[PDB]
RNA sequence: GGCUACACACGUGCUACAAUGGACAAUACAAAGGGCAGCGAAACCGCGAGGUCAAGCAAAUCCCAUAAAGUUGUUCUCAGUUCGGAUUGUAGUCUGCAACUCGACUACAUGAAGCUGGAAUCGCUAGUAAUCGUAGAUCAGCAUGCUACGGUGAAUACGUUCC
């Protein structure tokens, strides 16, 4: 890493509030930062997901 | 570091006894990802590579490498010499969490996300993304995008198969 | 970001919940009333709890990929059987009964001769 | 018919698949009549509908059912 | 089954291109016409198209039927937008012996070209053009058309030089 080119590359908390998924990691971002979806709350991880035969039976 | 202890702390384990391995060194590692943009307009505007340039540099954190023009092209008014792309490796501490950043942050913010490839392999241990938009990432503003743009993301192994390659990325978190 | 999508700062809630595919204006009335905020307001003023009431309705809500889903497989269907419908959507002609004789330039395209 | 009422079927249409409901289904079955609506009664059967000069042949399938057999016989020939 | 086709050309009308405006709440002023197995009040159910029960009504009595544009308020802020509302997909209603060919209407979602129109050309001299809704004939059902109705309401016409 050259000294004079690169960023200010630090330790932020990326909260999950959704699940409240607490993770630690760098970033440039400029320390609590916001986030709505992840591997802990998005569906296909997570696993859950919110026909003309059976449409015409009940009519 | 989580994702690098998680590997050292449960992978290893995990995966050589899959694979039936002896010796630790054995075990596939991660040694670097090269992330490309691979900018063909810059013939037409240089200002689109500076954006780029910026774009991935705060998306990873170092100046990213203009590549360059290796062998001139007519069909494309592009000479040898000339920017296109820019290119960063990343290794270590950096790595692991911008790869748990793509497994954790980004990935699930895709506009239609309905899983990523799972054929994306070389053969040999090397993994790509082919990403369609660059303000999935938290650090771009989606404001200032002068361009919506895609990328590419390589991985690249010490594993000698694609099988190997798999399990280590599921034992991480991708999809 | 709401649903996977942003939406303006400058235009108001119910209005901003429009820029959805699949959010319309009945549906962004009837989604902050379940989440109730006010409409008056302006997304770069609404802070945490509102926005999360929002989304949290927002999820029982086919939007952004689902309905997209649901048309293409819907028409892919109806071409798949030989129908009059998927016919038209086949050859991009009108396909609720219009007359195409002057007039069909929407599914068309425009003047060819 | 898009309405409460329930769907339509013409009767002698109806008899004539209540007859092929053993399940052998040797025949194709001759019609007119394109006014019907199709049921999941009629899958695997092959019906021969009246286009207007021809009784032409049609597969059913459950893709088929909220549908009508006229759907599958275009009146109109254009190339 | 077709007259509802469609690579295209023309004519005649409707909707728009937005701020003299869009959406939303309150409130006002008409004409003229039609109505028996026909107009269907009120009440209830439904987000709505409508549906159940049902009163009056063969008429200056009851009904279609709350006219709208308006006026007063809030909000939008000149952007393909809260303009536009085609196109398409879904769930529906009413009629009908049956709405795929090929009905109208509704609700939800999507949100096309279109930012005032080339050469050319048309109507109109006053309650007229322009605009706003309303009724009837045919009609089981269908009207952006046809015929009738009224509300608001201009500017200009020196003059025959020229077509
Ligand atoms: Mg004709
Ligand atoms: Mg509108």
């Amino acid at each position: 890493m050259k000294q004079g080119i690169h960023p200010e590359y630090h330790q932020v908390i990326f909260l999950d509030t959704t699940t409240n998924f607490k993770f630690l990691s760098g970033s440039t971002k400029t320390p609590v930062i916001r986030l709505d979806i992840s591997s802990d709350s998005h569906p296909f991880y997570t696993g859950r997901q919110k026909g003309r035969v059976e449409r015409f039976n009940k009519k | 570091n989580r994702l690098k202890e998680k590997f050292n702390t449960e992978v290893t384990e995990n995966l050589m006894k899959k694979f039936n391995y002896s010796s630790v060194m054995e075990v596939p590692k991660i040694d670097k990802i090269v992330v490309n943009m691979g900018v063909g307009d810059a013939v037409q505007n240089s200002k689109v590579l500076d954006n780029a340039v910026e774009e991935l540099e705060l998306i990873t954190g170092q100046k990213p490498l203009v590549t360059k023009a290796k062998k001139s092209i007519a069909t494309f008014r592009l000479r040898e010499g000339m920017p296109i792309g820019a290119k960063v490796t990343l290794r270590g501490e950096r790595m692991y969490e911008f790869l748990d950043k793509l497994i954790s942050v980004s990935l699930p913010r895709v506009r239609d996300f309905q899983g990523v490839s799972k054929k994306a392999f070389d053969g040999r241990g090397n993994y790509t993304l082919g990403v369609k938009e660059q303000l999935i990432f938290p650090e771009i503003d989606y404001d200032k995008v002068s361009k919506v743009r895609g990328m590419d993301i390589v991985i690249v192994t010490t594993a000698n198969t694609d099988e190997e390659a798999r399990e280590l990325l599921a034992n991480f978190g991708m999809p | 970001r709401i649903a996977g999508v942003d939406i303006p700062r400058e235009k108001r809630v119910v209005i901003s919940l429009t820029y959805i595919y699949g959010i319309g204006t009945s549906t962004a009335q009837k989604i902050l009333e379940e989440a109730n905020v006010s409409a008056d307001t302006r997304v770069k003023d609404l802070t945490d709890d509102e926005l999360g009431r929002i989304r949290e309705v927002v999820d029982g809500y086919k939007v952004e990929g689902d309905l997209r889903r649901e048309t293409n497989l819907n028409i892919k269907r109806l071409m798949e059987i030989s129908s009059y419908r998927g016919i038209r959507h086949r050859r991009g002609l009108p396909v609720r009964g219009q007359k195409t004789k002057n007039n069909a330039r929407t599914r068309k395209g425009p003047v060819k001769t | 018919r898009s309405i409460k009422k329930g769907p339509f079927v013409d009767e002698h249409l109806m008899k004539k698949v209540e007859a092929q409901e053993g399940s052998e289904k040797k025949q194709v079955i001759k019609t007119w009549s394109r006014r019907s609506t199709i049921f999941p009664n009629f899958i695997g059967h092959t019906f021969a509908v009246y286009d207007g000069r021809k009784h032409v042949p049609v597969y059913v399938t459950e893709d088929m059912v909220g549908h009508k057999l006229g759907e599958f016989a275009p009146t109109r020939t254009f190339k």
